[PDB]
């Protein structure tokens, strides 16, 4: 169901990103591998190649927006707002980060108010954890008490995305994709 | 302690202006998308406009020619000036913060302002009159008789007294003024020694008026 | 520009639903919000992103979305429930959109019959040439009601003015009013308001000699 993921009409949020069970379709990865749509397209533990000749437990396909800059963060071992509190690779990950412009699709005049993504957290991520609460963020030393004063903010923000940007600015989509083996890195057989 | 009190409302000539503000003050103002919404009493909230943490103004297509929203982030204030006042234009006009931060300007974010009501009508402001309603308990009250428009505060010994309170909601005569009355419940045997006072403020008329209630 | 059902309802414990029509402009690009409302109150967001809830929301209110339709589900319903819900949405004019809400009534409760309490007028309005009866009614549900005044067991409603809501008591109240000269007041021998609730009416008097 590779339908269902690059050509959603409709991405997730990158601190509420999206899941899919693949696991079980039938998947030339070397198609996409040549697209050259793909303005990104690295692979981990595992070459292009061989890709199909891995072995598994289960595969998944994650999804979310990300604005231009930002891509390079979606990799093992990186740093910043997006690998800290919002999509977290692990060190020892096999699979592919897929990576486009989708200028497009994902902007609008004005400013689009949609895509989303969490701007403070108390600890940084677990890898491929999750997190989509919006408790008050304490970013000082007086507690907010369930209000949003002076140091309290709602712990999410908006990119905003317009046509104009620069291209560092423009919207990304993403899919990472992920091989398991019983909660381990897979393998080539 | 986070605040958003507003004023500027009350009754306007039709086709005549009028000046909005709504003070903030227990957060950061100058981070944060401001949005108006009024509501017509009995009626669904209507949005009116938003300005951005500075300069990016947008408005409903109601208002669009009419209505300008301002910002003073030095003074932590928001402001809306109404032009060409029509009578349909009558409503609670709400302040309200945007969600979050900066971009994240909408959806608006349950922090809102108090409400003040504005009037377009030819209508003169009237004051109340103040009638004492005199009394195993007893009922005794205040008429609050005659005024225009609403609304009316209520309370009893300066706010000391609130068991059994209970102020209804106004009636309005064919006149065009309210008329409200407010009662309070009381053992009967509490007549002989304690006193009620009831305490009558009309903003819109400035006027303060105390009435004590007796037995007859 | 957004539709909502202008009523729902729902017996406590149950699920009640809301709908949301839109346009291509808003809910079919852009999420949708819902907010509840309490009675002239500022309104409270509940729902953000289609279906994500601001902290100290329940998790029995339940946001959906799909195409330009949307829906609000509240599981488990609670008498605190009964609310105004609007749904929002911006739109890609650069707008922003309220539906046009739908009040949510709780249906489960016990009727109750009315408190009626009439005031004479105040011999201080008397001095200012005016007359007004003042007749109260509370504690009663549902919430229609008739009410019928009666000069010397005669039928009047030349200055009669009256209204209906519910109050802190999720009991109804409403307020009467009788508008008399002094000469009216004087002239006559009884006034009495008589107020019909499911039925049964109940009615207070007042006369001049008291």
């Amino acid at each position: 169901p590779f339908g269902e993921v690059f050509n959603a009409t409709r991405f997730a949020s990158v601190y509420a990103w999206n899941r899919k069970r693949i696991s079980n379709c039938v998947a030339d990865y070397s198609v996409l591998y040549n697209s050259a749509s793909f303005s990104t397209f690295k692979c981990y533990g595992v070459s292009p190649t061989k890709l199909n000749d891995l072995c598994f437990t289960n595969v998944y396909a994650d999804s979310f927006v990300i604005r231009g800059d930002e891509v390079r963060q979606i990799a093992p071992g990186q740093t910043g707002k997006i690998a800290d509190y919002n999509y977290k690779l692990p060190d020892d990950f096999t699979g592919c980060v897929i990576a486009w412009n989708s200028n497009n699709l994902d902007s609008k005049v004005g400013g689009n108010y949609n895509y989303l993504y969490r701007l403070f957290r108390k600890s940084n991520l677990k890898p491929f954890e999750r997190d989509i609460s919006t408790e008050i963020y304490q970013a000082g030393s007086t507690p907010c008490n369930g209000v949003e004063g002076f140091n309290c903010y709602f712990p999410l923000q908006s990119y905003g995305f317009q046509p104009t940007n620069g291209v560092g600015y423009q919207p990304y989509r993403v899919v990472v994709l992920s091989f398991e083996l019983l909660h381990a890195p897979a393998t080539v057989c | 302690q986070v605040q958003l009190v507003e004023s500027g409302g009350g009754v306007v000539q039709p086709g005549r202006s009028l000046r909005l503000s709504c003070a903030a003050s227990g957060f950061t103002f100058s981070s944060y998308a401001m949005h108006w919404v009024r509501q017509a009493p009995g009626k669904g909230l209507e949005w009116v406009a938003l300005i951005s943490y500075d300069g990016s103004n947008k408005y409903a297509d109601s208002v669009k020619g009419r209505f300008t929203i301002s910002r003073d982030n030095s003074k932590n204030t928001l402001y809306l000036q109404m032009n060409s006042l029509r009578a349909e234009d009558t409503a609670v006009y709400y302040c309200a913060r945007g969600l979050g931060l900066r971009f994240l300007e909408w959806p608006i974010s349950s922090y809102w302002g108090q409400g003040t009501l504005v009037t377009v009508s030819s209508a003169s402001t009237k004051g109340p009159s103040v009638f004492p309603l005199a009394p195993g308990t007893a009922a005794l009250g205040c008429l609050v008789k005659d005024y225009f428009p609403e609304p009316v505060t209520v309370s009893w010994n300066s706010g000391a007294l609130t068991s059994g309170v209970h102020t209804f909601p106004a009636v309005l005569q064919s006149s065009g003024l309210y008329s409200l009355s407010s009662v309070v419940t009381v053992p009967s045997s509490s007549l002989g020694t304690q006193t009620y006072i009831c305490n009558v403020n009309h903003k819109p008329s400035n006027t303060k008026v105390d009435k004590r209630v007796e037995p007859k | 520009v957004l539709t909502q059902p202008p009523s729902a309802s729902g017996t406590p414990g149950q699920r009640v639903t809301i709908s949301c029509s839109g346009s291509s402009s808003n809910i079919g690009s852009n999420t949708v919000n819902w907010y509840q409302q309490l009675p002239g109150t500022a309104p409270k967001l509940l729902i953000f992103s289609n279906n994500q809830r601001p902290s100290g929301v329940p998790d029995r209110f339940s946001g959906s979305k799909s195409g330009t339709s949307a829906s609000l589900a509240i599981s488990g319903l609670q008498s605190e429930d009964e609310a105004d819900y609007y749904c929002a949405a911006w739109d890609d004019s650069l707008k922003g959109v309220f539906g046009g809400g739908t009040k949510l009534t709780v249906l489960g409760q016990p009727k109750a019959a009315p408190s009626v309490t009439l005031f004479p007028p105040s011999s201080e309005e008397l001095q200012a040439n005016k007359a007004t009866l003042v007749c109260l009614i509370s504690d009663f549900y549902p919430g229609a009601v008739t009410v019928a005044w009666k000069a010397d067991s005669s039928p009047v409603k030349a200055g009669v003015e009256t209204t209906t809501p519910s109050k802190q008591s999720n009991k109804y109240a409403a307020s009467s009013y009788l508008s008399l000269t002094p000469e009216q007041w004087k002239s006559h021998r009884s006034y009495s308001c008589q107020v019909t609730h499911e039925g049964s009416t109940v009615e207070k008097t007042v006369a001049p000699t008291e």
